[PDB]
């Protein structure tokens, strides 16, 4: 009589059923914040030595699931491979603490195994600039290129040329980098500390990524 | 890891009652469930059988449609329902462990008990005698005869020896003929060729003396031994 | 780094003493372990059908 | 000349094993949707091995030499088959609906559950529709004497009334037309304004609607014109709804990726 | 100043090189020269376990010969029997990268590390009839990368930050710290006769430990890349090890050298785990093209292939000799015969 182990077997198959519908209901993501760049605000999502910090958190009846990293030393070139099936990457960025952005940014694009993710990049901190501006952001020193710069766009009412012109210097200098590759594509925010449309704007990209994904699977585009 | 029944009384024929054993300090979700019976002056016999998920569940050939057998899993509590009592259903009853999985010891935990009292073609298992007189000091040996081979063409040769000290509930000693229990001394051992088995024991002190019995486990009707007591 | 280099300094002296032997007994003996156990490889020569647990 | 044809019982016949089994055995594809596929391809499969030998002997010399008794055996078994299909197709595009419209909660409103329960009602309803209009002559009662003059002129095929005929219009092609219709309507506007969506859905829509307006047409048509058309143009529409059969795994299993697999 | 001392250093590593290579006499080739080839090995599928919802990343046999475990990204350890195909325990566990998983020699515990630095430890064989963790050892600041038993007592653990270690499960204490590398060690492989242990990490060296005394004993080098697997000679004087750089070679031990190579001009993908026969005749490595191969140990000839839709992770010969398994980024084990 081994028909009491087969029960056993069968028993353990019914609940790992269950177990495989909860997973194949939900979205995962990783966030790659820098080191000075405020992403412990970024992760206050209550409001909807140890390693991975795993947090929750659902926005209209779908359930994400955030992995921020802890204390893997500085290099990424091993562990990485874990995350080659998630749905987005989510950086935060601080608006010369940039040249080093911009490089672990291009070093996180072109990867192999980062050929098929999409980057859902924040610029976090848009008041620093701001009031650089306003008193202190001698760019042209540093970036030679922002003097020869200008725009149409759709800028925001109550501001300054110059501050809009920082901006989205900013951001083609993210752009650019994003642009020189079509299998993914940038999204690129001006958020700040203390927002409230953060989930909001991680929602919106989530579908269009992932429907971008059923448009490729059935050639309608 | 304790079970406690309750239940039982003196009741007249014809009428019906509802046993329990109540399971509490382990996982209940997990574990088959048995019935097994010990007349007053007699060995055990086999009642019914429930498995962990309720999906198999067996009778004794004596009665089969006056028994019925279920359990509880949230509130850990397993029932005997029982209809049109003769007057041979007036022994004890005993709820018994058991986990089935590679490598794993069934039979291995007995409950208490519990008293009630009312105003063909399977293997037949049969011990060679029903006393022994000894002394403590030296080597004893126990006897039991098979009417038909047990070994399966698996390669497992399904024997249990439980040796029921005289005074409280039954244990286990050896399963599949050849294998020790966990909390038993190292001075017991086993040995059979398919058809006859033997029992030995090393040495001897005052906790062995006791009914030793001989039960198989090859297929569903189970016949147990008669008993073999240590007279010291 | 004078110390750290000490430290290193240390590691490569105590690694230097070792003793070595010739690379054709060192490699002799791996063909005899190959060879005296060569009969006791299920894998290597296929074993008949029946004594196989894994048949079917 | 009557060998022409016997190329479509081939394709019949190759079409479905081929989805079949390249959806039997693998273990990549286990996926629910392919399981539609699955079901469309036997459907597809059962209609041609056993329905088109019989279309065979009954278009090559105009006659139905097997008895009074198979002929209602036959016409029912078409109708289940032919029902199963287009029910297969109608299926397949609310489930594609269900993908490209909302995405998010794609794999939570269409699991291995709500399939089987489509698999099931799409093979067990025209059984029984198809049986009950019949075996029970629900068909051509109160018309029986047309049909007896036409048998006596012993040719099998469908007779319907006035009210059968459009029961079984209505509860057939509209139906499943219209709900393959609406739905590759809105994909067509979400695919062209979130990013060719045209060069596959045309297809697909006028494939299906050449394949079958012309034959529920006449039949719809037949009973107020009363009965004139000759049963040549009838045996052309069957002919015509049964290139239907070969052409879907072309469309749906193979414009594909896994289709190229 | 610390030229003078780095000269010196230096001065050594000179010496080391030039007294190891005027050693040899002859390769490791020429002398298996006489010798029959084994010829063409095929080996046919025999059952195929399900039941893994996502990618796998480890499994180890038991000493038993018939069970075997197995874990995955899900956060999964499965225990199965490899007769009957059935399932025997199924722990879950709280942490869902996982990247190792080990059995214990007497078959009473299995413990599993991942990407959030701690080795847990999990008692099969208690009076309830459920699976708890009994252990969590917490130190190191890296990923864990490879953990192996030595009693029901002593485990080593290898790390993410550059060390290995040595622990003590009911103090649950750090004994030993094996320091010396430079990068991120990958995998670590014991001996037979339990003094030492070898390791290999991702600065393209591996190097012998002695567990008693706690210090290094010698170290090998010649690997383009990282190192990615290691495993041991049945007999205690060799290892063979697999690289990013499609690559596996074999060194001696007490010879301190480099023996014969194992390549092709037909592979370009790394090689993820490797693995011996019983009478050490075939090396198996697992690789990264979907494929794994099976080498002649003693001649460099590729003689059979096991052919998964996806990566080939594991591999595993049991203790006996009776068959292979392996596992993968699609899902599914496979066992060899
Ligand atoms: N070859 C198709 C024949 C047919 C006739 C009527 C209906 Br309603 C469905 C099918």
């Amino acid at each position: 009589e081994d028909k009491a182990a087969v029960e056993r077997s069968k028993m353990i198959e019914k609940q790992l059923q269950k177990d495989k519908q909860v997973y194949r209901r939900t979205l995962r993501l990783l966030l790659l914040g820098a080191d000075n760049s405020g992403k412990s605000t970024i992760v206050k999502q209550m409001r909807i030595t140890s390693g991975i910090f795993e947090t929750k958190f659902q926005v209209d009846k779908v359930n994400f699931h955030m992995f921020d990293v802890g204390a893997q030393r500085d290099e990424r070139r091993k562990w990485i491979q874990c995350f080659n099936d998630v749905t987005a990457i989510i950086f935060v960025v601080d608006s010369n603490r940039l040249q080093e952005a911009l490089n672990d940014f291009k070093s996180i694009w072109n990867n192999r195994w980062l050929r098929t993710i999409s980057v859902i990049l924040f610029l976090n901190k848009q008041d620093l600039l701001a009031e650089k501006v306003l008193a202190k952001s001698k760019i042209e020193d540093y970036f030679p290129e922002f003097a020869r710069y200008t725009t149409d766009a759709t800028p925001e009412p109550g501001e300054d040329p110059r501050v809009t012109r920082a901006k989205y210097f900013i951001r083609k200098e993210f752009v650019d980098i994003s642009t020189a590759s079509g299998r993914h594509i940038c999204y690129p925010h001006f958020t700040c500390a203390v927002d409230t449309e953060n989930a909001r704007r991680i929602f919106n990209d989530c579908k269009d990524i992932i429907l971008q994904m059923n448009l490729r699977e059935y050639n309608l585009v | 890891v304790q079970l406690v029944e309750s239940g039982g009384g003196l009741v007249q024929p014809g009428g019906s009652r509802k046993l329990s054993c109540s399971a509490s300090g382990f996982a209940f979700s997990s574990f088959g469930m048995h019935w097994v019976r010990q007349a007053p002056e007699k060995g055990l016999e086999w009642v019914a059988y429930i498995s962990s998920g309720s999906g198999t569940i067996y009778y004794a050939d004596t009665v089969k449609g006056r028994f019925t057998i279920s359990r509880d899993d949230p509130k850990n509590t397993l029932f005997l329902q029982m209809t049109s009592l003769r007057s041979e259903d007036t022994a004890m009853y005993y709820c018994v462990r058991s986990i089935y999985y590679y490598g794993s010891s069934p039979f291995d935990f007995w409950g208490q008990g519990t008293t009630l009292t009312v105003s063909s073609a399977d293997i037949v298992m049969t011990q060679a005698t029903s006393s022994v007189p000894v002394t403590p000091g030296e080597s004893v040996s126990i006897s039991c005869r098979s009417s038909k081979s047990l070994l399966h063409s698996n390669g497992n040769t399904y024997l249990y020896w439980f040796l029921q000290r005289p005074g409280q509930s039954p244990q286990l000693l050896i399963y599949r003929m050849s294998n020790l229990a966990s909390g038993v001394p190292d001075r017991f051992s086993g040995s059979g060729s398919g058809t006859a088995f033997t029992l030995t024991i090393s040495r001897l002190e005052a906790e062995d003396v006791g009914v030793y019995y001989c039960m198989q486990h090859l297929e569903y009707p189970l016949t147990f031994g008669a008993g073999t007591k240590l007279e010291l | 780094s004078i110390a750290q280099a000490r430290k290193l300094v240390e590691q490569l002296k105590m690694e230097a003493n070792i003793d070595r032997i010739k690379v054709s007994k060192a490699a002799a003996d791996l063909m005899a372990y190959c060879e005296a156990h060569a009969k006791e490889d299920p894998l290597l020569t296929p074993v008949p059908a029946s004594e196989n647990p894994f048949r079917e | 000349l009557y060998s022409l044809m016997s190329l479509i019982i081939l394709a019949t016949l190759v079409g479905n094993l081929i989805v079949i089994i390249s959806i039997s055995h693998f273990k990549q594809l286990h996926t629910p949707t392919n399981w539609l596929l699955h079901s469309m391809a036997i459907v597809d499969f059962l209609l041609g091995c056993l329905i088109m030998p019989c279309s065979m002997v009954r278009t090559v010399e105009r006659c139905w030499y097997f008895g009074e008794i198979l002929c209602k055996v036959h016409t029912s078994t078409d109708i289940m088959l032919s029902s199963a299909s287009i029910f297969h197709l109608a299926f397949i595009s609310i489930d594609r609906y269900c993908a490209v419209c909302d995405p998010l909660r794609y794999k939570a409103k269409i699991n291995i559950s709500t399939i089987l329960v489509m698999i099931l009602v799409s093979w067990s309803l025209p059984a029984v529709y198809a049986f009950g209009m019949i075996f029970l002559e629900l068909n051509l009662k109160g018309v029986e004497e047309l049909y007896r003059s036409q048998v006596s002129d012993g040719g099998c095929s469908p007779f319907f009334s006035k009210v059968s005929g459009v029961l079984a219009f209505m509860t057939s092609f509209y139906i499943p037309g219209s709900v393959m219709l609406f739905v590759y309507y809105r994909i067509y506007f979400i695919a062209k304004g979130q990013a060719k969506a045209a060069k596959t859905l045309g297809i697909m829509v006028g494939v299906f609607l050449v394949c079958w307006c012309p034959f529920f047409l006449c039949t719809v048509l037949d009973p107020f014109l009363g009965y004139v058309i000759p049963p040549s143009l009838n045996d052309a529409l069957y002919w015509f709804g049964y290139l239907n059969s070969a052409l879907n795994p072309m469309v749906y299993a193979f414009f594909y990726p896994w289709f190229r697999r | 100043e610390l030229d003078q001392l780095r000269q010196e250093a230096e001065q050594l590593k000179n010496q080391i090189r030039d007294a190891r290579k005027a050693c040899a006499d002859a390769t490791l080739s020429q002398i298996t020269n006489n010798i029959d080839p084994v010829g063409r090995i095929q080996m046919r599928t025999r059952r195929t376990l399900r039941g893994h919802l996502a990618k796998i990343y480890a499994m180890h046999w038991g000493t038993d010969s018939r069970l075997l475990v197995s874990a995955s990204q899900d956060g999964k350890l499965i225990i199965w029997d490899s007769y009957t195909t059935n399932k025997v325990h199924a722990i879950p566990l709280r942490s869902s990268w996982v990247m190792t998983c080990a059995y214990a020699p007497s078959g009473n515990y299995v413990a599993c590390g991942g990407l959030d630095n701690i080795c847990s430890i999990y008692n099969l064989k208690t009076r309830e009839g459920n699976v708890r963790v009994s252990r969590e050892l917490a130190g190191h600041t890296g990923y864990l990368s490879c953990c192996r038993f030595l009693d029901d007592n002593q485990i080593v653990t290898s790390s993410g930050d550059t060390t290995c270690a040595l622990w003590d499960i009911e103090t649950g204490q750090q004994t030993t710290t094996f320091t010396g590398h430079t990068g991120d060690v990958m995998s670590l492989s014991l001996a037979p006769d339990t003094r030492l242990f070898v390791s290999g990490a991702c600065d393209a060296s591996a190097k012998l430990w002695d567990v008693r005394e706690g210090m290094c004993r010698q170290t090998f080098t010649g690997h383009e890349s990282d190192i990615n697997a290691i495993c041991f000679f049945p007999n205690g004087n060799a290892f063979a090890t697999g690289s990013d750089d499609a690559t596996c070679r074999l060194f001696d031990l007490r010879a301190d050298q480099e023996l014969m190579t194992y390549s092709h001009d037909n592979i370009i993908c790394g090689i993820t785990s490797v693995s011996f026969s019983k009478s050490g005749r075939l090396l198996l490595a697992g690789y990264d093209d979907f494929n794994c191969n099976v080498w002649d140990a003693l001649k460099a000839d590729r003689a059979g292939v096991l052919a998964h839709d996806n990566r080939v992770s594991c591999l595993g010969v049991t203790d006996d000799g009776m068959a292979v398994a392996t596992g993968s980024w699609d899902s599914f084990l496979k066992i060899w015969n």
